[PDB]
């Protein structure tokens, strides 16, 4: 139970037999034999009993007797005994009457492995035995059968639709046909950025400041001159030399507070996004305001691309993230949830040290290049929209027809911007972006591109069909043997005809 | 529902008249587990029954109808805590059927 | 000193023994290199004893390792294999009741007064009861043994009386239930396990077969899923509805119990087909047993049939070789095989066929050395006279609906 | 440390008389129709305990009064004896029965009572409630007797399936049932009552073959007798009446073998030397 | 010598006193009748060796004799058996906090095993050495001493074992507190197996009933199954498909949750049908609602109906007794009974007919002593004018796809 059990066989060796050959030799060899023929035997026999690892063909048989499957379909015994065709296989066994040490061409060769019915890879023998057990315990539940198929043939791993793992069972119901939860992204100089079908607003008054008076600089200590926004001549991601330099002189803890309509909203998730380029410093800190002192802090390392600091003075912070863009640009996104309506502003500052705050001390003057500020509701960054003293509201698109997949836009897509979609339509799900349109600068209505996989309903009562193979690259021997009905490995309701086949 | 007195020893044999039958359980420490040899009315019913908590001792229906009863451990068997901490309970036919009904829907 | 592993043909770990050479080789090269290991010496006796012990250890380990697979298991070990799939061991009980007694005047019919029938009845009264002075009272009964016994519906005899109690009459008001008997099963559990391999499953042909087999009194059951429904006929038994499961159960179970089991394994929305007239014997004709859905709603209808009873015959001719006396063990062997009490070879089941070669095989199994000569079988309907020697052939078709039955007196043996 | 308890049953509850008081219990049991006896001398009784026990023990209220329909008519007392060392107990049960006689043997300054109990002293039972069988087998008559007495039964004999015409309708009270079962078929198969279990078996057979008691240590010497072997031993809480014994002696090598028990003589004295049980045994078949 | 410790009723293992005596006697008979088997002698050493052996095997076979019972297996054998149904014993990991801010001074060095501590117990250890930069703050990696989902909230993390220079540890919002796990025990593993058995031991109707009764806000359910291959009414619901199941869910539940339960309980092959017109309000449009399979992103529609909502009106003409009672109490009692808060009586479940005798029973139930002269009940469609006097009946029979609700204002009590 608890107080040990020893049972060491060698316990029968007193202090007298310290330098003895004999007694010690006999007891050691007896212990080795009892070990090899009891502990090793039971270890490898438990490995036999284990089915996820019934390697030993002996185990696969013991289990096929346990489950009840006829043994005619299994191709156990060691392989490499068929001549057939190829240097990788055996050859004709001839009358080497004098016993040549190569055993003529080969030591033998037979027809063991007759195709179209016989499986040879023991890995799939374990699978088919497990499938028979599932059939033995099955009530017909499609969810259970499919989850067990996934657990067996994929070790409970999610699969993409570019592979097409095991499919449904008897449930004469195709989910879709219409379009639901459709999300469009556009691919452009901003990267892969989604668009909304509902009016979304960016509440910052200015996103590209070309004047000092545009955004004020506030400093509680006011030790040094305020942080001044300078019109910088650098290649902005949109394609202009209109970025703004943001510089902190020595001994200054000032910060820029972008004007924005207040309040923003009580108990609403807030997303701050902006485009930054590494400059004199290497990192920039931002703060989302709230009631004093419930503000949230974050620090973005423009080079390493890590959110090395997320500070919760309250329950504000939810997440922070970075997305990369060409010319070494980064969009830094802060998602914050606060129940108070005191969201007055968002503070921005260059960071001297990698954990510098909005009011950290400045050893010298550090300047960074920023452009395209966007504070919005919701919890996801959206396409940049120019704001000049206006909390700009816009609706990206309207889905005019939800059958053919044609969708119109507020404005035509610029030349080169691509469009990706996700969701479900035509009885097929696209959990990954799928391109369907390229902008030409004159057209705003575009038709969606086909998603995945099979029309799906498989019209018919009381009966359905399996689908498998492009993912697992399974053997046609497996496909045919499982397609056989008599052996009864597939789970089956009494009174439902299911053919396995498929790919 | 009758509590069977136990003694904190590794190997023991308890014989008693319970449920209109003459039961005798020999409980012994086998390696890191406990096993029980159960004999009813002299004729031995089972050997080497590994003992667990809540799990019935006479595991097979032939050993417990018509309303012969069963023995249940509250916890995993451990002779160090026998008497004080781990008790073995005997159920007659009706109580054991009710226990089966409760334990088969969990 | 080896464990042979019959990979797929014998499924059993076999000991090799021959460890005497190994133990001698250990006594040598560890206790010395020149020891006279010849017997009649202390070291030789020690080596022989040690080799015997190792052979015993290997044998016991081989037995325990082999017990994991059936057909080489036994009690409380094959028990485990059945309990893995929930094949329930099948407990010990017995109960009768609802009997009546014709007697004299105000007789104190004491408790456990016993009665007997033609097939060794031995049925006792349950409790003490004093008969009413009218001349007939109602009593309860218990059988002595734990085997399935079917008293005939005629008043036969009495065991324990008081010279006033005339007879315990058996009428339609009587009742009856199933006693099983350990693992009855000792080697026919090995047969019943492969059938009841999917008791835990539901909504399947295997599931319905196993679940209804778990019901008392069902010696066998035949289920056809009838899945390629275009009416037509599939695997025997014509098919009134395209999509419908056909069920035939042998034995004499309680209609309510078997119907509830069939409804429990209902397979969703597949109806029940039992028509085609001669295909089986309908339990209730049209509008079968109602039963009640556990999901409280509606009263459905479950339809199944009872197989066609057949009376089998076996004409054997034996030589009685090797000077071995065997007057009438042959019919006992035949009836055992037909009842299915032999291991591996289920006898006359609802789907079985009466085979001369199979009967001869059972006879040779139970008693070799008699050199069976002819084993003609034939068969007749439930009643009917003897089939005459002309009809004695080597096989009867015994289509999927029906059931043969071999009586003790039907088998005859001709000694040459 | 011997541990001996005399546990009465009275309306207040059980009043256990422990081994601290001077107690001396002489129990004599046998495989006969006779009720097994227990004579227990208890000294050191306080006035309150004496009034609480001796007043309840009486032979009245059933002769010159009525006050009787069931138990509580006479006090039922059990005896639990054994050893105890290192904290573990061995208190088994050695007697269950009702008092019949009360006296004092030792006058002051040690007022010590001596009370006499017999097993199944409820013989003034409900004058046979259920009628005996008219024509039945021996086993079924035994079952009726056990059911009437309220005791569970162990019937193991080769005479069970022997019909008796008219088995015992002259019986007047419940006690005479045992005398009748003893009267019929009495060369070997003698029925008795041990505690609360009615045992009907052949005299050369053991109640529980798996419960043989291997005996190796005796007090004195295991000697021969007319029937089998007779020997005394220290109190072992595993020896019953009619149980199996596996005597393995040293002084006498010829008495080795398997024996069944016929008579038992417990003599347990917490504050005195005698703490032995004497066993009469006969060859077991 | 060794007897047969295998037998048939499981392995019978004897005590080491017995096996030691057996080996002692065997050695004595082999070597010499008067050889000293003292433990210090070579022969005694051999005897002790053969006593530890020949007993280890006894205990091994006894411990793994009935190893394929899942309800009594143990350890890795239980793992293997339960893996056949997908149940898998987890792994015991630890909370793996990363990026924990470390505030200190100068260039303090944090070494492995710092043993930091959360405010509420939960001792964690540093698993990588880090030197604080010139900023005075760095990031550290910590792992849980114990196993499981140890809480690591954002807050003032304290230090148990700290060097000189370390000021504190902060769980900033950027710390990726990765939860651990505590594995799972054999008893709860058997619980999971028995739960799986209960799931896979039900037919379609009962499985659907249980799954949708598990959902909250589901007051009652009605499950119906065609099983006829003919479009017809079976006991009151006009079907529209030959093989289908029509299910009705009461209350105001969550549509996605009940769809999940229905989908998990789907038998398969048999589709759902919304029924014909006015067969229960067909919510979710003509097409069934969509549900994503948790097992597969592949996708299935499921159909269920809500019952016809009815306003039940009750008239009662009780007379006030000696004890004063208020009509509001009678209305409250009626509403309580109809809602179903009363013990025993189901209430106005789906397909529960409106009996004036039933509501009078509930009223004389809750308020005994009052005398009731006339009780009438009536049923009207929702949002409709109340029926005029005389339209009421003494009992209203109700269809199989509706519920009737009585509010406080739908009871008219008159005191005669």
């Amino acid at each position: 139970t608890l107080p040990a059990y020893n049972s060491d066989i060698q316990q029968a060796l007193k202090w007298l037999h310290n330098q003895a050959p004999g007694i010690t030799g006999l007891i050691q060899r007896k212990a080795q034999w009892y070990d090899r023929f009891s502990r090793q035997f039971w270890a490898n026999w438990e490995r036999d009993v284990f089915h996820l690892k019934t390697a030993n063909p002996f185990g696969l048989m013991v289990w096929c007797i346990i489950l009840g499957t006829p043994s005619k379909g299994f191709g156990l015994y060691p392989k490499n005994s068929s001549w057939a065709f190829g240097r990788l296989r055996q050859n004709f066994i001839y009358s080497g009457t004098q016993v040549p040490p190569p055993a003529d061409a080969s030591p033998g060769g037979n027809f063991y492995g007759g195709g179209n019915a016989e499986i040879l890879n023991l890995d799939e023998i374990r699978k088919v035995l497990q499938l028979r057990y599932v059939a033995l315990i099955s009530n017909g539940s499609i969810a259970y059968i499919n989850r067990m198929l996934r657990y067996i043939f994929n070790d409970d791993e999610p699969w993409d639709e570019a592979t097409g793992l095991y499919f449904y069972l008897m449930d004469s119901t195709g989910e879709n046909g219409p379009v639901e939860n459709l999300a469009i992204y556009r691919k452009d100089w901003e990267g892969m950025v989604l668009l909304s079908s509902s009016p979304r607003t960016n509440h910052v008054l200015t996103s590209t400041p070309a004047s000092d008076a545009d955004w004020p600089g506030v400093d509680p200590a006011a030790s040094g001159i305020p942080v001044t926004v300078e019109t910088a001549s650098a290649t902005a991601p949109d394609g202009s030399a209109t970025v703004c330099k943001l510089t902190k002189p020595a001994g200054s803890t000032a910060y820029v507070s972008a004007p924005i309509d207040g309040p923003l909203g009580s108990g609403s998730t807030v997303t701050f996004s902006f485009f930054a380029k590494a400059g004199s410093t290497r990192f920039i800190a931002i703060q989302s305001a709230a009631d004093f002192p419930s503000r949230a802090d974050a620090v973005f390392d423009l080079d390493s691309g890590n959110v090395i600091s997320d500070q919760m003075l309250d329950s504000s912070v939810v997440s922070a993230r970075m997305i990369r863009l060409e010319n070494g640009w980064w969009r830094c996104v802060l998602t914050t949830k606060t129940v108070s309506s005191s969201f007055r502003a968002a503070y921005v500052a260059p960071a001297e040290t990698n954990f510098s705050w909005i009011d950290s001390n400045s050893s010298a003057a550090i300047d960074v290049l920023i452009w395209g500020a966007q504070i919005e509701l919701g919890d996801t960054p959206t396409g940049y929209l120019e704001t000049t003293g206006a909390p700009v509201t816009m609706t990206d698109y309207v889905l005019q027809n939800a059958q053919t997949g044609t969708v119109k836009f507020t404005q035509p897509l610029p030349t080169g911007v691509e469009a990706y979609w996700t969701g479900d339509w035509k009885g097929g799900t696209a959990a990954e972006p799928a391109r369907f349109a390229v902008g030409n600068g004159t057209q705003d209505t575009f038709t969606l591109s086909d998603p995945a996989y099979i029309g799906l309903p498989t019209s018919g009562a009381f009966k359905l069909e399996y689908r498998v193979g492009p993912a697992l690259n399974l053997s046609p021997q497996l496909i045919n043997l499982m397609n056989d009905r008599a052996v009864g490995i597939m789970p089956t309701c009494a009174g439902c005809d299911v053919k396995v086949i498929q790919e | 529902m009758k509590k069977i007195p136990l003694t904190a020893v590794p190997n023991q044999a308890i014989s008693f008249n319970a449920g209109s039958s003459y039961w005798k359980i020999r409980l012994y420490q086998n390696m890191d587990m406990m096993n029980a040899d159960i004999s009813r009315d002299g004729v031995i019913v089972c050997h080497g029954v590994r003992c667990f908590g809540g799990i019935p001792l006479l595991q097979y229906s032939r050993q417990y109808r018509p309303d012969y009863g069963n023995f249940v451990f509250d916890r995993d068997a451990d002779w160090t805590l026998f008497g004080d901490g781990i008790n073995l309970f005997y159920l007659d036919g009706a109580e054991f059927a009710e226990y089966q009904a409760l334990a088969t829907r969990k | 000193a080896n464990y042979n592993y019959i990979v797929d043909t014998g499924v059993i770990v076999a000991d090799t023994a021959d460890v005497l050479s190994d133990v001698e080789a250990e006594f040598r090269a560890a206790l010395g290199a020149n020891i006279n290991l010849a017997a009649s010496t202390p070291q030789g006796s020690l080596v022989a004893a040690e080799a015997i012990a190792r052979s015993s250890v290997m044998r016991n380990e081989a037995r325990i390792a082999n017990t994991i697979n059936p057909n080489v298991s036994f009690g409380t070990f094959l028990d485990a294999i059945c309990a893995l799939m929930g094949i329930e061991r099948g407990s010990d009980l017995s109960t009768f009741g609802y009997g009546v007694q014709v007697t004299g005047r105000s007789q104190t019919r004491i408790s456990t007064g016993s009665r007997v029938q033609t097939p060794a009845g031995a049925i006792f009264t349950v409790l003490s009861d004093v008969t009413i002075p009218a001349g007939g009272v109602a009593t309860i009964d218990i059988k002595s043994q734990e085997y399935g016994n079917i008293p005939l519906p005629v008043g036969n005899l009495i065991i324990i009386d008081g010279t006033i109690g005339w007879s315990g009459a058996k009428v339609i008001a009587s009742t009856r239930v199933d006693p099983g008997s350990r693992q009855m099963s000792d080697a026919e559990l090995k047969n019943a396990r492969v059938n009841r391999l999917a008791i835990q499953g539901r909504n399947s042909t295997m599931a319905i077969k196993a679940y209804v087999s778990a019901v008392p009194n069902v010696t066998s059951v035949n289920v056809i899923e009838n899945n390629t429904g275009a009416v037509q006929v599939v695997n025997g038994v014509s098919f009134t509805l395209p999509y419908a499961v056909w069920v035939c159960v042998a034995g004499n179970p309680d209609k309510q119990a078997v119907a509830d089991a069939l409804w429990a394994a209902h397979n969703g929305g597949t109806p029940w087909d039992y028509g085609a007239t001669n295909n089986g014997v309908p339990v209730d004709g049209p509008n079968g047993v109602p039963v009640r859905d556990p999901a409280s709603g509606r009263k459905y209808v479950v339809k199944w049939t009872t197989p066609i009873m057949y009376d089998g015959y076996v004409n054997v001719t034996v030589q009685q070789g090797s000077s071995s006396v065997a007057p009438e063990a042959i019919q006992n062997a035949v009836v055992n095989y037909a009842q299915g009490k032999v291991e591996g070879e289920e006898g006359l089941v609802v789907g079985a066929s009466l085979s001369a070669f199979e009967v001869a095989g059972a006879i040779a199994r139970e008693i070799p050395g008699i050199y069976i000569k002819l084993c003609q079988v034939a068969c007749v309907a439930a009643g009917s006279p003897a089939p005459a020697p002309g009809d004695f052939t080597s096989e009867y078709v015994m289509s999927a609906f029906g059931q043969a039955t071999i009586s003790v007196g039907n088998v005859r043996v001709t000694f040459v | 440390k011997r541990i001996l308890r005399v546990t009465f049953n009275m309306p207040y509850g059980p009043e256990v008389i422990r081994e601290d008081l001077d107690v001396r219990v002489r129990i004599m049991k046998a495989a006969l129709r006779i009720q097994n006896r227990a004579t227990m001398e208890i000294f050191g009784l306080t006035t309150q305990l004496r009034e609480s026990l001796l007043s309840q023990f009486t032979a009245w209220k059933h002769r010159q009064r009525q006050v009787g329909r069931e138990d509580e008519l006479m006090i039922k007392v059990s005896v639990e004896a054994g050893y105890s060392d290192q904290g573990r107990e061995q208190v088994s049960r050695v007697f269950v029965g009702e008092v019949a006689i009360v006296d004092i043997i030792s006058p002051p300054p040690d007022i010590g009572i001596r009370i006499q109990c017999y097993t199944r002293q409820i013989d003034r039972t409900k004058t046979i409630r259920n009628m005996p069988p008219a024509n039945t087998t021996f086993v079924k008559f035994v079952e009726w007797g056990a059911n009437e007495m309220g005791l569970n039964f162990i019937c193991d004999t080769s005479y069970n399936d022997q019909v008796l015409k008219n088995p015992g309708r002259s019986i007047t009270v419940a006690s005479a049932i045992l005398a009748s079962i003893q009267d019929m078929y009495m060369p070997d198969v003698a029925a008795f009552v041990d505690d609360d279990i009615l045992i009907v078996k052949d005299r050369d057979k053991v109640i529980r073959p798996d419960e043989v008691t291997n005996v190796n240590s005796f007090v004195g010497i295991p000697s021969w007798s007319e029937w089998g072997v007779e020997f005394q031993c220290l109190f072992e809480p595993s020896i019953r009446v009619a149980g199996g014994v596996a005597v393995e002696s040293l002084m006498n090598p010829s008495v080795n073998g398997n024996y069944v028990i016929t008579a038992l003589e417990y003599d347990l004295a917490s504050r005195d030397r005698p703490f032995y049980i004497k066993v009469m045994g006969s060859p077991a078949a």
